[PDB]
């Protein structure tokens, strides 16, 4: 019964959600943010 | 047996940040390598790190001690299956065995876990194995292993109360947690410093004083927050040795601008140099920050960034996508403004956030349960 | 190693001579009930001992 058209066609999967801030943000976080002291 | 090589899976640790680097390898490499008969902490760093020029004067010289271990083991088990005891082969040769485990590779599975958990009855010999699998975990970097010996240990849970050890086990069940981002059973379970006095798997107890800090400033709410960090007794003196430390909690409970991010950036140089947490070091950070922007900013209402970027050091475009993130993300509900800038909280889900998980779970799970109702008929 | 020597030994007011000491530095680290037990300690000596020093 199971199939009718289809047979034709802890890690970090749940650190995946603040990862995904982590991949596309934030790489260089506290070399920005620790850098400013000096910077202004 | 257990503190040495798991030293040097700390060393496995410092050949992990830094990469760059392959002197700072080699130094203790041959330092670890030398000491105490380890073909396996310059085996596997041989499957990873440089190579060998040689190694016929340099470590086969180790190969030749470990075939004189070798060959006092076939002295040994064989002077132990004449006596009739307390299962004296299994049992003498757990002892060298689990040291051929120190020597070479995983072949003290066959050689100490079942060698030992198929005579006794007694949780000693099945919780060394236990920490055993604890330091392959910390060798190997385990997902598998420090779950494994988890499930050989819930096989003594289950009758059980010890004073130090199985408080250890909380200990290495809540690194385990807080080696991936589950941190709040972590230090509840360290919680109780006092019976971890010492045993010979801990490294420097103070530092054990220091993980459970770091891991219990935050999942603990103010009124804990300041009963535990502050109000605690004997802690006070472990964390009396470290300035940086007490700064750190005292910084972050006088709930400043700027100290905040000096003692962040303290707490920004130690969070790395930590195996089985290096690699967790962002949402710690941000998690630091989202419990200080959420203890600052529920208070005012008539709020405005000037104020705060006039004692954060610079923020005036420098918070502004931080704390833009830190809302979008799901987070700290507040608003961000144009230059009318002002800065306006939210309500302490009293009465209208509470209104939604009701039928959020009786969607979910009930209508799973709806499909097995529709499971009468075909 | 003043308590190797002192509890085994006869002059009790010699040990709160320091045990006392130690009730003022469980006090400059703060530890609270470790100088409570021995202010304890130092209230269960005193009565043994009628008053040759101060």
């Amino acid at each position: 019964m199971s199939e009718k058209k289809q047979p034709v066609d802890e890690d970090n999967w749940d650190d995946d959600n603040v990862e995904d801030d982590f991949s596309n943000q934030l790489r260089a976080e506290l070399e920005k943010h620790g850098y400013k002291m000096e910077t202004s | 047996p257990k503190n040495p090589d798991l030293r040097i899976a700390q060393l496995r640790f410092l050949l992990s940040l830094p990469e760059h680097r392959g002197d700072a390898a080699v130094r203790d490499e041959l330092m670890a390598a030398v000491r105490d008969n380890n073909m396996a902490p310059y085996y596997e760093a041989l499957c990873k790190s440089l190579d060998w020029q040689i190694d016929v004067d340099l470590l086969n010289k180790m190969k030749k001690a470990n075939e004189d271990e070798l060959k006092r083991l076939d002295e040994e088990l064989e002077d132990a299956e004449k006596n009739l005891g307390e299962s004296e082969i299994r049992d003498a040769m757990m002892a060298k065995a689990e040291y051929l485990c120190r020597i070479g590779d995983k072949e003290g599975a066959l050689t100490a876990f079942r060698k030992t958990y198929d005579k006794t009855v007694a949780l000693g010999h099945r919780l060394d194995i236990v920490f055993y699998l604890l330091r392959i975990g910390l060798f190997y970097m385990d997902n598998d292993l420090i779950t494994r010996n988890t499930e050989k240990a819930k096989s003594l849970i289950e009758e059980g109360g010890d004073w130090d050890r199985r408080n250890r086990l909380k200990v290495y069940q809540g690194l385990y947690c807080v080696a991936i981002r589950d941190f709040k059973q972590a230090a509840e379970l360290f919680l109780d410093t006092v019976s971890t006095f010492t045993s010979y798997e801990l490294m420097d107890y103070k530092t054990f004083v220091t993980y459970t800090v770091y891991v219990s400033m935050i999942a603990l709410e103010r009124p804990d927050l300041r009963e535990k960090v502050i109000k605690g007794a004997e802690i006070l003196e472990v964390l009396h040795s470290l300035p940086a430390v007490r700064q750190y909690l005292f910084s972050l409970y006088e709930c400043r601008y700027s100290v905040f991010f000096q003692s962040l950036a303290v707490v920004e140089q130690e969070m790395k140099k930590d195996w089985l947490f290096a690699p967790h070091y962002r949402y710690y950070v941000r998690e630091m920050r989202i419990h200080a922007y959420s203890q600052l900013l529920e208070s005012y209402r008539s709020l405005t960034l000037g104020y705060m970027a006039e004692a954060f050091g610079v923020g005036v475009e420098f918070i502004d996508q931080e704390l833009s993130r830190f809302i979008a993300a799901g987070r700290l509900h507040c608003k961000i403004d144009k230059v009318n800038e002002i800065v306006e909280t939210n309500r302490p889900d009293s009465k209208n956030w509470q209104y939604q998980e009701t039928i959020k779970k009786g969607d979910l799970l009930l209508n799973r349960v709806q499909k097995l109702s529709r499971v009468i008929n075909m | 190693q003043l308590l190797r020597e002192l509890k085994k030994m006869d002059d009790k007011a010699l040990l709160v001579e320091v045990q006392l000491l130690e009730s003022k530095t469980y006090h400059a680290l703060s530890n609270l009930p470790k100088a409570r037990a021995a202010l304890t300690s130092a209230r269960t000596t005193a009565n043994a001992i009628y008053c040759p020093p101060k």
